[PDB]
């Protein structure tokens, strides 16, 4: 009865160190819908964040994306904390830009 | 192309914190043109795509009208819901719909939809025919039962044929430097040592709309599919999609794997190559 | 433009 979240970290275009970009954390195929997302800059929460109007797949499972402007550099580190009821702990996921 | 609109409903309870929660969006293909939530601010219908902007108040208001008497339906649904499952009214449940149309490059309708989920399960669906239902379970069979006596199936499909498709064929032209543009993926190979004997080759597609998108590795001419790794088509955030398909290759055999791509704005398939 | 709401479930 319950979907536990597909989870992607990535940016809007490539990533070039000092040049601004978009950090998105895709969320998907999880149910129910109540679901609560962190960007995360060196392990702290980033406040300005956005997200898209809730919908879902032609499974009925939801999908949501998060998002907020960054400028990349070498050795900033960024993740995505996800927690849903299927999760027993939050789930992180970093940022790889090669993913 | 071919095209469709389609509205998307989600209604939550949520007992001991307020009235369940509406919140119903409208796409046009991959892109989402209004929003209504029962927790806004001020609800209404509101544009999320620039093309909408130009409809005059008399739709804006309707669509508000329709979506609070929604609000107000879905939630009366939701007690008859927990009482067809012999539910406590203590937990949280979920009431999904979905409807919309289908139409071919030439304007006409191609199928019609018009369906529900309970709790995440489909729970009754109105069939192509427009004219019968297909029931999940016997709950669902009681709400069929009270929708069959009232001939609602005839309300929908005279929406569904004629509405619709009206609407979508309108939205296409207010839209059509964007809604009947198919932007193609730019696409390139990378490579990743994993050992000294194997590396990952990933073959990528982003910047691309509408979503719909193969991606294939072959290896020798052969199909890949048990040893490929494919992530699920993502958004940009510019309207545009993204995705990757990836390859494990015993080293120096990267020549031998070719990444195949097809996508709508492509005149023809793709085919790349690693290029060291 | 929305269809109408269905009739109660």
């Amino acid at each position: 009865i319950q979907r536990t979240p597909k989870i992607q970290v990535y940016s809007r275009h490539p990533a070039e160190n000092g040049k601004s970009n978009f950090l998105n954390c895709y969320v998907s195929g999880f149910h129910p819908s109540d679901i609560e997302v962190d960007l995360l800059k060196n392990g702290e929460r980033i406040e300005k964040v956005e997200h898209s109007d809730l919908s879902f797949s032609k499974d009925w499972s939801f999908y949501l994306l998060y998002y907020t402007e960054f400028t990349p550099t070498e050795k900033d580190e960024y993740a995505c904390r996800v927690n849903h009821v299927t999760l027993s702990q939050p789930k992180i996921v970093k940022w790889d830009r090669d993913m | 192309g071919s095209h469709s609109m389609r509205y998307f409903y989600t209604a939550v309870s949520r007992p001991g914190r307020g009235e369940p929660r509406f919140i119903s969006v409208g796409y046009v293909d991959d892109t989402q043109f209004v929003r209504f939530d029962s927790d806004a601010a001020s609800p209404r219908e509101e544009p999320r795509a620039p093309w909408i902007e130009q409809e005059g108040p008399e739709y804006w208001d309707r669509n508000t009208q329709i979506c609070k008497t929604n609000t107000q339906t879905d939630r009366e649904s939701l007690r008859n819901l927990r009482g067809y499952y012999n539910q406590s009214e203590a937990g949280s449940h979920t009431l999904q719909w979905m409807y919309g149309c289908d139409v071919g490059p030439d304007g006409r309708l191609l199928r019609g939809y018009n369906q529900f989920a309970y709790d995440g399960k489909d729970y009754i669906a109105l069939n192509e025919d427009l004219s019968s239902w297909t029931a999940a379970d016997t709950a669902a069979q009681i709400t069929q039962r009270k929708w069959e006596a009232a001939r609602e199936a005839e309300q929908l499909r005279a929406y569904l044929e004629g509405t619709c498709v009206e609407w979508l064929r309108r939205h296409l032209e207010n839209g059509k430097e964007t809604l009947q543009r198919a932007d193609p993926p730019k696409t390139h190979v990378t490579h990743h040592p994993i050992s000294d004997h194997e590396a990952t080759l990933r073959c990528w597609a982003l910047g691309f709309y509408p979503a719909e998108i193969t991606l294939t590795w072959q290896r020798d001419g052969e199909d890949q599919t048990q040893d490929t790794e494919l992530v699920e088509t993502r958004p940009a955030g510019d309207r545009t999609f993204q995705k990757w398909a990836a390859v494990v290759v015993p080293s120096g055999e990267e020549q031998r794997y070719t990444c195949h791509v097809q996508h709508e704005g492509l005149p023809k398939p793709l085919t790349l190559r690693w290029e060291p | 433009i929305r269809a109408a709401p269905p009739p109660l479930f």
